[PDB]
């Protein structure tokens, strides 16, 4: 839920980053100079993806040879639909009623 | 179009690399450092990188802008949000895991792939795939007729996901009517019934032919969902916990006879016979309520003179 | 004869995809609709069809064209009539 | 960079805790 | 005939969290939950010479629940790359059912053993984690044991190696197996 | 759907033996 | 098939592809050709190794960000859609619907109540007078 989310954005901002100072130290060590050090930097942040690698690497790994989560657990969902048909079927009866009514009148 | 361009320049530079290796078939004997060109060739070195790198970064910023705007993210980013809202995928080539309903459902074996497609408002339209179409009982009794055997004549937001949510539904709409069927066939000669290939119908007395049916693209409402929902409900529990210690996998009610003699309570509480014959007796139930209310509206019409006799329903 | 030729070429066809089918969902209707209610039933290698009833006054049903008869659809076949 | 030798990962102890495990003596 | 090839496996307590989310992923129950509740051994052996064991625990979060004693005896020393744990016996009773037959019969409480974890199902096979709690009569390792139990009639061995597959399949969480 | 999973698997080795009878 | 293999494999491949972009920028990086070895043609060799070495750097930029982007995609399937582990979410919408439901019938419910005080109500009224 909350921190698989977090773990995910986590991930894509890495990459995100990965790429944005990939470009800067090409732009930098491409034509002109001390801030090219800070392009080395970059190569740093591939070494974090190598981490998450090593995060993805002694990651859970549950069975890894099947699937997880056994259940779409879409029972409640299959409730909901039966209970919005009851609604819908009480709003039909209370307006054949309420057309009953107005012929009445 | 291109194609042929580049294939006529490739052939050139090829021509040109064989000329010149025929040419030579770099050497010093034994007996640009320029300074003025040089400078120029440095500039436009350093101009075809800052060129290739401004449009690696175009790139880049176009991916950035392409990933700020959350409504087609489908680079496996609402591939993952639809994976966070559906059910597992055991991705084989891309993605797999349909609604085979082998832990919630237990029917009707039909597993498999069923939507692995990444193409392109611009949603990724997972395929469908398998009924296909729709699939729904209808139920009415209005003049009916016991006189059958007739051909089946039917006289009837995420786009994709209530798609694969239909697709689902038919699907276990299909795995009841096989279990319905067997159950007819396989049932003692408690009551008569007439099983169709696609239309049932049972007689348990007369003036009850019950119009459940399984329509497809090939009381009224109230009933198939008491039905749906007692059939799901009976998956549910062949699926409460057994609370087990060593090993007992099973349900307290089995347990509960040692300590509790239970001679004949046991035997009734651990399973019934259901399905059809509840759905039957409940529309017995709805006739007996409308011959009850028939007495009383003949009652009300010719004891007219007669005390007015007046009922009213439980709740 | 192309006429005659590809009528007889057309008509063996259907009628043999149409004894399949037949095969293939008496099948079915055994594993998935009638467990041992109809589950008799021997034909040959094909253009021929044939099951039995329930056993135990058990009867047989057979369909085939038998070549005889160009214009012969099935030939449904049981020894008690009707 | 030259310094890295090698980035050797951490897990559970399941090593101690087995001979850490209860039995009957 | 009732036999158990139950592994003894044991989980480091700090590495919670992560096994519980593989188990609930994986496989752990419909909403799974805990238990609770108190063990003790009787040893009643002069010519046996063999301490015979009875869980007759009591799950206080469970109102009225049977004693589940549980007998292990004989372990099976079959040498078939499996666990083979001792035959058990399980019997349900009522309140007061064990100290009852412990008087009649005769028993001692050889020790006690309070342990408390999470429950966990499957297909066929078992699974259990847990920690003991050293605590005085009126109330020592604290440690997660992981076993996977698997009890059931002799057969055959076929879903021995089916069992070891599975656990191979949380290899990253454990090793299980046998003891001495 | 092209799968030949279907009866297809035989109903094609079927067709192939009604045209060899007919040619 | 391997799946830890594979994201080792993949990852393996990322490292070998940011090493040898990396080690072609510094070696365009060394572009000074302080050495005239070239004796048929001095500027012609220069002008085309110049123009080699910069092509050498802009195809190892551009393998470098393609190795990039192939491994966020691939690990972005590896870990989040292949082992999402942390299923809490299914949970949450599990506890959502389950309170939407109980809302409906709560709802429901309530109705039937009020049109059994009202079907009462308009039952006693009408079997007080026959006609």
């Amino acid at each position: 839920n909350e921190r698989l989310r977090a773990l995910e954005d986590i991930e894509r901002e890495i990459g995100a980053i990965l790429q944005n100072a990939g470009t800067a130290i090409l732009e930098l060590s491409k034509e002109k100079r001390l801030l090219d050090r800070q392009a080395a930097a970059f190569t740093t942040s591939v070494q974090h993806v190598e981490a998450e690698l090593s995060a993805q690497i002694r990651y859970l790994t549950q069975v890894a040879t099947g699937q997880p989560h056994e259940g779409s657990s879409y029972s409640s969902r299959k409730d909901c639909q039966m209970a919005l048909k009851r609604v819908d079927y009480a709003r039909l009866k209370i307006s054949d009623v309420a057309r009953t009514c107005e012929q009445m009148l | 179009d291109s194609v042929r361009n580049n294939l006529r320049s490739a052939l050139t530079e090829m021509c040109v690399l064989y000329d010149v290796l025929s040419i030579v078939r770099k050497k010093f004997m034994t007996l640009s450092p320029q300074t003025l060109q040089l400078i120029s060739k440095k500039k436009s070195l350093a101009g075809a990188a800052q060129i290739l790198l401004k449009g690696a970064e175009r790139l880049t910023k176009s991916v950035a802008e392409n990933q700020e705007n959350k409504l087609q993210r489908d680079f496996n980013s609402e591939l993952l949000r639809l994976r966070q809202h559906w059910k597992l995928r055991k991705v084989g080539d891309k993605i797999l895991g349909d609604l085979s309903y082998r832990s919630a459902g237990s029917l009707f074996p039909h597993h498999g792939t069923f939507e692995v497609i990444k193409n392109t408002d611009l949603d990724k339209k997972i395929p469908e795939d398998d009924l296909e179409g729709s699939a729904y009982i209808k139920v009415s009794i209005q003049k009916q007729a016991p006189d059958i055997g007739d051909l089946g004549t039917v006289n009837l937001s995420p786009h994709w996901q209530t798609k694969l949510e239909a697709a689902q539904n038919v699907l276990l709409c299909k795995e009841i009517f096989a279990q319905l069927s067997r159950e007819a066939v396989q049932i003692k000669s408690q009551i008569p019934h007439i099983v169709v290939k696609n239309q049932i119908i049972s007689q348990p007395f007369p003036s009850l032919q019950l119009s459940i049916s399984l329509c497809h693209s090939s009381d009224h409402l109230y009933v198939l969902e008491h039905n749906l929902h007692l059939l799901i409900r009976e998956f549910h529990k062949q699926t409460v916990m057994p609370h087990p210690a060593s090993a007992p996998f099973g349900h307290k009610r089995m347990r509960l006879s040692g300590p509790q003699a239970f001679d004949k309570n046991e035997i009734n509480s651990i399973q019934s016979t259901e399905g059809l014959l509840e759905k039957i007796i409940k529309q017995a139930k709805h006739i007996f309520l409308r011959s009850r209310t028939a007495a009383t509206i003949d009652s009300l019409a010719s004891r007219i003179e007669d005390p007015q006799i007046q009922a009213h329903w439980s709740n | 004869k192309p006429l005659q030729d590809m009528y007889n070429c057309l008509h063996c066809f259907c009628l043999s995809l149409q004894l399949e089918v037949l095969h293939s969902q008496t099948l079915m209707l055994i594993r998935e609709r009638w467990g041992d209610l109809v589950q008799v039933e021997r034909y040959h290698a094909g253009k021929s069809l044939s099951l039995s009833v329930w056993n135990q006054s058990v009867h047989k049903v057979t369909i085939k064209i038998d070549e005889n008869d160009v214009s012969k659809p099935l030939q449904i076949f049981h020894d008690p009539p009707l | 960079e030259s310094g890295g030798l090698r980035p050797n990962k951490q897990t559970f102890n399941p090593g101690d805790t087995n001979a850490l495990v209860a039995a009957v003596a | 005939n009732m036999m158990e090839y139950l592994l003894q496996g044991s989980v480091l307590d700090h590495s919670l969290e992560s096994l519980i989310h593989r188990l609930r992923g994986l496989c752990d129950n419909m909403e799974p939950e805990t238990f609770l509740d108190h063990e003790m051994v009787f040893l009643l052996k002069g010519q046996q010479a063999s301490p015979f064991v009875l869980r007759a625990r009591r799950s206080m979060d469970r109102a009225g629940a049977p004693w589940h004693l549980r007998y292990l005896g004989q372990p099976e020393m079959g040498d078939k790359n499996r666990h083979a744990l001792v035959r058990n016996c399980v019997d349900i009773a009522t309140s007061e059912n064990l100290t009852d037959f412990l008087m009649e019969m005769g028993f001692r409480m050889d020790h006690e053993f309070v342990a408390k974890g999470h429950l966990f199902r499957k297909g066929i096979m078992k699974v259990v984690v847990y920690k003991i709690f050293r605590i005085l009569v009126p109330g020592l390792s604290l440690s997660y044991l992981v076993e996977l139990s698997v009890v059931a009639p002799a057969g055959q061995d076929m879903v021995s190696d089916d069992m070891r597959n599975f656990a191979e399949q949380l290899k990253p969480l454990v090793h299980l197996e046998k003891i001495d | 759907k092209e799968e030949p999973s279907s009866i297809f698997q035989r109903q094609r080795v079927d067709a192939l033996l009604i045209d060899l009878r007919q040619k | 098939q391997s799946k830890e293999t594979l994201l080792q494999s993949y990852n393996k491949r990322l490292k070998d592809d940011i090493k040898s972009i990396m080690d072609n920028f510094t070696e365009i990086i060394k572009t000074a050709k302080i050495e005239d070895e070239t004796q048929v043609s001095r500027a012609t060799q220069g002008e085309q190794d110049n123009y080699e070495m910069h092509v050498r750097a802009a195809n190892i930029v551009r393998a470098g960000e393609s190795l990039m982007k192939l491994v966020s995609d691939l690990k972005q399937f590896l870990i989040l859609n292949d082992f999402p582990s942390v299923n809490e979410a299914i949970d949450q919408r599990n506890q959502q619907l389950r309170a939407l439901q109980e809302e409906c019938d709560r709802k429901l419910i309530t109705l039937r109540d009020e049109v059994s005080i009202d079907l009462y109500e308009l039952e006693e009224e009408y079997y007080s007078s026959s006609s």
